[PDB]
């Protein structure tokens, strides 16, 4: 009470709800706590296993496999007939239906496909692997054609410009990586409506698909198309040409994949699945 | 086997991108999570079936669990809890999405309440006072998960007997404010157990529920037949929140209330 | 020492053209063998890691695949559910955790170290603590259907042993009754 202040008058702005978009500005907030510093670790091994490096960083689920479905090969196949045909974005929805108790209904994503979805824009390679499950007295040839931009709709030219063939006289498991290739620089992501989404890759087996046909165009959220047409079909050591032959495919994420700005597209969908469709 | 093919170009990106289409990089999830998204409203209209509730000038509390639960019809819903299927009817955030593929969860959660309300009928009132406390554990006698209408007038007006029953001792911590002044509260609630973490993939309300905290309200001239009074829940990542083993994508599904 | 003895603890047979999902409960199951029933005889808490090996009996005739698959502890909650997804979809979450692929043709298993990860501190194993059961759960299930060559049953054995021991806190209490796995 004894001065008086001389100073000049500043100006401020009153806020009274907060900053809720940065996420790099300190905060004006109580902590309910007996003390102001309290705080526990961020370690991982204070749980049990070993980490392998940061269990948050989003590469852990870009780079980490998921086994997808699988398609047939059936011996009585000509000179050239489709076999597989997917486009090469990452979310490629697969629904099932519940086996035992009432209806129910639900999708499933790959580890690529589950993280890039609260975002808006993509772009990277992806690496696609082949299993084929035969005995070791099999011989066949396929090929493996990549478009970047169109489609497949019409069986296209054996030329060596794209076309990586691979037989059964070698191995039985190989994998490739389609890298990005496209005038723009990053593609939307793709998105459902309704609760039974629309086809990205036929055929499968374990979603009953059995169409054989290329599928529609979906441009703006792919970087591309991937087919496999037969060279030359298989022969089993059985004389009785009535039989097939199984293969898997796995999806992953190369080093190189990343995302863009946020969104808000999974507002209504939740994780609780088993009590609906009353 | 395991044949490597040759790889369908090549990857020859520019070092500076992320300074020519967007502004930073997106590849870190707990900064992501740091981030503020809207969860439910926090209402009270369970309570107004009775053929009781107090009018005028009355305590409006709930008590909710400090993590955001799955939307749907979760085992223990608490938005019409007296029919054959309660209901939670909540939005999935960024923190509900990301946590079930996990094995381990532990730490503080932030908070952001916002009020709002109106008095169908008669002009307005004044906004009362709000208060957010800490709800700990005890082996008996603990306040159960809901809303509840506390009454704390007389025949002649204000009776302290009946107002110091409606606040406990209030120990563990609290924040109170005046909403005429300042209509926004913003906690942070830490984790407080005994035990190293919990399990992220839990979807009934009350496992959740095991870690507490109470919203208070203090309203004048109120109807015990109708609910005019609301909050606006933002749930954020507290600064020592943690995930630790992710060991697979669950399913989902889309769910219309 | 003794307890670093490898001790058979599942025994499957495989037919042909089927596609079939099993599981087990190694801790307890491992815990509740005779020989081991013993040498815990007299304690009250347990702390250490399985390490599961399986070893596949398959000429060069057939050709098919499976998956055996591990859940951490905290599968309880959601276990009612994950018994009604089809195996084909099971297999997609299942190829993430902690796994092994058994091919018949190749005749090839592997090893698996199982972590001990527990929200408490040890674990409890006295007449009733059914901690061991929900501690960690073993999956097998097909990928493909088993075929062989013909011009009709295969086999698959997991042996258990736990290594890095601690056993603490001697008490008078009689450990989880002791049972002779199924197989």
């Amino acid at each position: 009470c004894r001065p008086v202040v001389i100073d000049p008058p500043h100006k401020y702005r009153p806020t009274y709800v907060g900053n809720m978009a940065n996420a790099d500005i300190a905060e004006a907030v109580d902590k309910l706590s007996l003390t102001s510093k309290q705080e526990l670790t961020i370690n991982h091994d204070v749980i049990g296993k070993k980490s392998d490096g940061d269990d948050m960083h989003l590469s852990t689920f870009f780079g980490r496999e998921a086994y997808m479905d699988r398609f047939e090969w059936k011996t009585t196949d000509s000179y050239d007939t489709l076999l597989f045909y997917t486009h090469v974005h990452p979310i490629l929805f697969k629904r099932f239906e519940a086996t035992s108790g009432d209806y129910d209904v639900g999708m499933l994503l790959p580890p690529v496909g589950y993280a890039t979805i609260p975002f808006s824009f993509w772009r990277g390679g992806m690496t696609f692997r082949f299993s084929i499950v035969a005995s070791a007295f099999h011989r066949g040839r396929l090929r493996i054609v990549y478009q970047p931009q169109g489609g497949l709709g019409t069986v296209p030219g054996f030329s060596a410009a794209f076309n990586r063939v691979i037989d059964l006289g070698d191995a039985r498991d190989f994998e490739v990586t389609v890298e990005w290739n496209q005038n723009i620089a990053f593609r939307e992501v793709h998105t459902t409506g309704s609760n039974v989404p629309s086809a990205q890759y036929t055929p499968g087996l374990d979603v009953g698909r059995t169409s054989q046909l290329p599928l529609g165009d979906q441009t703006s959220v792919s970087n591309g198309v991937l087919a496999v047409y037969v060279v030359n079909d298989l022969v089993s050591p059985d004389g009785g040409t009535d039989e097939s032959v199984e293969v898997n495919w796995f999806v992953k994420g190369a080093p190189s994949f990343e995302v863009a700005s946020r969104d808000t597209k999974f507002a209504r969908w939740s994780t609780h699945w088993s009590q609906e469709e009353f | 086997g395991a044949i490597t093919l040759e790889p369908f170009g090549s990857d020859n990106t520019s070092p500076e991108l992320s300074k020519l289409h967007f502004g930073e990089t997106y590849d870190h999830m707990r900064v992501l999570v740091k981030g503020y998204n809207f969860y439910k409203a926090v209402l009270d209209n369970t309570t107004i079936t009775d053929p009781d509730n107090p009018s005028g000038t009355v305590v409006i509390r709930s008590t909710v669990p400090d993590f955001p639960a799955p939307r749907g019809h979760i085992p223990n819903g608490p938005d019409k809890p007296f029919l054959p299927h309660p209901e939670n009817a909540a939005l999935c955030t960024h923190l509900t999405w990301f946590s079930p593929c996990y094995v381990a969860r532990r730490g503080g959660i932030r908070w952001k309440y916002l009020h709002f309300g109106a008095r169908f009928g008669a002009t307005d009132a004044p906004k009362g006072l709000g208060f957010v406390n800490r709800v700990p554990q005890v082996p008996y006698g603990r306040r159960p998960l809901g809303n509840e209408r506390l009454p704390l007038t007389d025949v002649n007006g204000f009776n302290p007997t009946e107002l110091s029953q409606a606040f406990s001792n209030e120990n563990g911590g609290v924040y109170a404010t005046d909403l005429d002044v300042q209509p926004a509260i913003e906690v942070e609630l830490p984790f407080y157990s005994s035990l190293r973490f919990v399990n992220p993939r839990w979807d009934d309300y009350e496992k959740i529920g095991i870690h507490r905290h109470s919203i208070d309200l203090l309203s004048y001239r109120t109807n015990g037949a109708k609910c005019e009074d609301a909050w606006m829940a933002y749930v954020a990542a507290g600064d020592d929140f943690n995930l630790s083993w992710m060991l697979s994508c669950p399913p989902f599904r889309l769910v219309n209330l | 020492n003794f307890l670093s003895r490898p001790v058979r603890i599942m025994r499957e047979s495989i037919s042909l053209d089927e596609r079939t999902s099993t599981t087990i409960a190694p801790w307890d199951v491992y815990l509740r063998h005779p020989m081991i029933n013993k040498k815990i005889a007299n304690y009250e808490y347990l702390r250490a890691n399985l390490v599961l090996e399986v070893v596949v009996n398959g000429g060069p005739f057939f050709y098919g695949k499976m998956l055996l698959g591990y859940t951490p502890f905290g599968y309880e909650d959601s276990l009612k559910n994950f018994n009604r997804i089809p195996i084909g979809h099971q297999n997609t979450m299942l190829s993430q955790q902690p796994h092994v692929k058994i091919d018949f043709c190749e005749s090839t298993g592997g090893v698996l170290h199982l972590p001990f990860v527990y929200n408490r501190n040890y674990m409890r194993i006295s007449e009733g603590s059914g901690e061991p059961a929900s501690m960690g759960e073993l999956r097998l299930n097909t990928l493909n259907a088993l075929k062989n060559i013909s011009f009709s049953v295969a086999t698959i054995t997991v042996f258990a042993y736990l290594d890095n021991v601690e056993l603490v806190a001697p008490s008078a209490n009689d450990p989880i009754t002791a049972q002779q796995p199924e197989l």
